């Protein structure tokens, strides 16, 4: 029960970690296709 | 269950996308599903009466 | 530039600056490429008024955009400054058909025969010209080449290359030197200063190639 | 770097050429006594004029040091040193015209 | 080598190659010639001393 | 490769009879596309039924 | 007739670029999705 | 023990499938945008 819950805890923990790292690369490729497409202000 | 529930423990019930894993532990206990929403406190005096 | 990015810029759209009467609040960075579709629509609209009046050629675009550019550089200043309204009469008048014929015909003749005040670009069909090897006027003779023969083994390219190199830096004032490498210097050179010291650092290489080494006898 | 040398052919034939612009883009349509033609006496030594604003349909320094007069740049540039000052050394007897010349 | 074995040369830039090759378009980069005061000048001011 | 492991979600997992097939159902493959992902839960089936029903019906809505 | 290789090096189009960003946007999102729906796939079944 | 064993398979094999992805991304953009300068002809 306990390692269960500790498992759940971590992995729960991570999940929201990917998801940052993924709508970090996101943004990223964005401003990327946004400075090719059409340069912006600044 | 034998615990009261944290809030993460409470899932989010929402409809339209696949969300297979709940429907395969409908059996369990611990998990407990609700809809995206909330009753308001006269509703809840309604129903109650 | 123009003509590599030429798909990018040619679906720029224009319609509502030109439709538009009153300014409209426009991003600062967003010139660069409005300008240019804004230049190449006026180029277009140019050579169009005047085709009212042996071989036919087809000119794309953007062909004609970039060799009409190159011609005239003041097409981009003037239309920048100037408005549309008062541009068109001036491309107009400044639009003589017969020396772009010239132009886009000249062959055999060089230099042309017009100033370069005029006009600043021309053209050159390839299979009329042939090629020499004008290396065996300059460094490719048998003179040179046997005077920069002597070197420290037979790997060493001839020197010639580096032999009028020697005698332009040690002849010729440094004021030319010197305006040519800030205006003609070549990608490995850019690093470099001048001419002066180009022979330096090549000297120096040339010295540490060659090592001595002692040794005694019985 | 020099990647071809060429030759002018002592023969000649009159190209005689029609050049068409194929109207693979056709524009969009021109909507609203002679106004003067602008004078095409100008002409940018830098890649800052491209950053300025539209021209607003219907600086004199700005001119003077972005743009140069065709004139001063169809003429040649090096000039010769005369006599007056003390006796010059071998970098002054050939020197470019300041006007002309730039950074 | 043009100045220094006083013969003539036309420099040119190569813009880009049209028509599938049929013609090379080079802009007017730079021509020297007796014509040229510059290229005159530059031959008299040589020190073969 | 992937047609044995489709072939079994489609005829032991979903248990689809034989005349319904991928080009019969374009809400069916990209689902499949979903399901073959989880190697687990190939004992409640009822579940996986249950859950194309549900798909299909949120796929056929007017709305 | 050349001897030397020409149309060496230059810049091709942007629209492959773009397209292909686009595939590599969706390919993120979907990866994000099942991930997400793989751990609490995951949670649901065995951390029970 | 079995569904412990389940859960560890389960587990690498979400770690190998995020790698292949990880992969098959950075190969893909890698490639895709190696052809903006035409390295290849």
């Amino acid at each position: 029960r306990v390692r269960k819950r500790y498992l759940r805890q971590e992995l729960r923990d991570l999940g929201h970690r990917v998801q940052t790292y993924c709508e970090d690369l996101e943004g990223r490729v964005s401003e990327a296709e946004a400075l090719l497409n059409q340069q912006c202000e600044l | 269950d034998r615990q009261p529930l944290n809030p993460a423990n409470i899932e989010a019930r929402h409809h339209g996308v696949s969300d297979v894993p709940r429907l395969g532990a409908m059996d369990a206990d611990e998990p407990l599903f609700v809809d995206d929403y909330r009753a308001t406190d006269d509703e809840w005096t309604l129903q109650k009466v | 530039t123009l003509r590599t990015f030429w798909p990018q810029i040619s679906q720029y759209d224009l319609r509502p600056y030109l439709t538009q009467h009153q300014s409209h609040t426009h991003p600062a960075e967003t010139h660069t490429l409005h300008n240019l579709k804004l230049f190449c629509y006026l180029v277009s609209t140019a050579w169009h008024q005047r085709i009212d009046t042996g071989t036919v050629l087809r000119l794309s675009l953007q062909e004609f955009c970039v060799l009409i550019a190159a011609l005239y550089p003041e097409y981009i200043y003037t239309v920048l400054k100037y408005p549309v309204q008062m541009s068109l009469p001036s491309l107009t008048a400044h639009l003589h058909q017969d020396v772009i014929h010239a132009v886009v015909n000249n062959t055999h003749k060089m230099p042309p025969d017009h100033l370069p005040e005029q006009v600043k670009a021309f053209c050159i069909t390839p299979t009329q010209w042939p090629a020499m090897q004008l290396n065996k006027l300059f460094w490719e003779n048998k003179l040179v080449q046997q005077l920069c023969q002597v070197g420290p083994q037979k790997s060493t390219p001839p020197l010639g290359k580096l032999w009028l190199y020697a005698m332009a830096t040690l002849v010729f004032p440094q004021d030319m030197l010197q305006c040519l490498w800030l205006e003609l210097k070549p990608q490995y050179a850019e690093t470099y200063a001048s001419v002066s010291e180009l022979v330096q650092t090549l000297f120096q290489i040339f010295t540490q190639q060659c090592e001595m080494v002692t040794e005694g006898y019985t | 770097t020099v990647v071809r040398v060429l030759r002018p052919p002592s023969t000649f034939e009159q190209d005689h050429s029609r050049l068409v612009l194929d109207e693979a883009f056709p524009t969009f349509p021109l909507y609203d006594a002679p106004t003067p033609p602008v004078p095409f006496n100008r002409v940018p030594v830098n890649i800052q004029f491209l950053r300025e604003n539209p021209p607003p349909i219907a600086d004199t320094s700005r001119t003077a040091d972005s743009a140069l007069v065709s004139t001063a740049f169809g003429g040649s540039v090096f000039q010769e040193n005369r006599l007056g000052e003390t006796p010059l050394c071998r970098d002054e007897l050939v020197a470019v015209a300041p006007g002309a010349a730039s950074t | 080598g043009s100045w220094l074995f006083g013969i003539p040369v036309c420099l040119g830039v190569h813009v880009a190659d049209l028509l599938k090759g049929q013609r090379i378009l080079v802009a007017r980069h730079l021509e020297y010639t007796s014509r040229d005061r510059d290229f005159l000048r530059i031959q008299r001011s040589r020190d073969l001393n | 490769k992937r047609d044995e492991k489709h072939r079994h979600v489609v005829n032991v997992v979903l248990e689809l009879p034989t005349e319904i097939s991928e080009a019969t159902h374009p809400v069916l493959a990209t689902m499949l596309s979903k399901y073959t992902r989880m190697s687990s839960l190939f004992n409640d089936k009822c579940a996986f039924k249950l859950d194309l029903l549900r798909m299909v019906a949120v796929s056929r809505t007017r709305r | 007739s050349f001897a030397s290789p020409p149309i060496t090096v230059l810049t091709q189009n942007v629209l492959s670029a773009l397209e292909i960003l686009r595939l590599v946007r969706l390919d993120l999102r979907q990866l994000a999705q099942s991930v997400q729906d793989t751990i609490q796939h995951m949670r649901f079944l065995y951390l029970l």
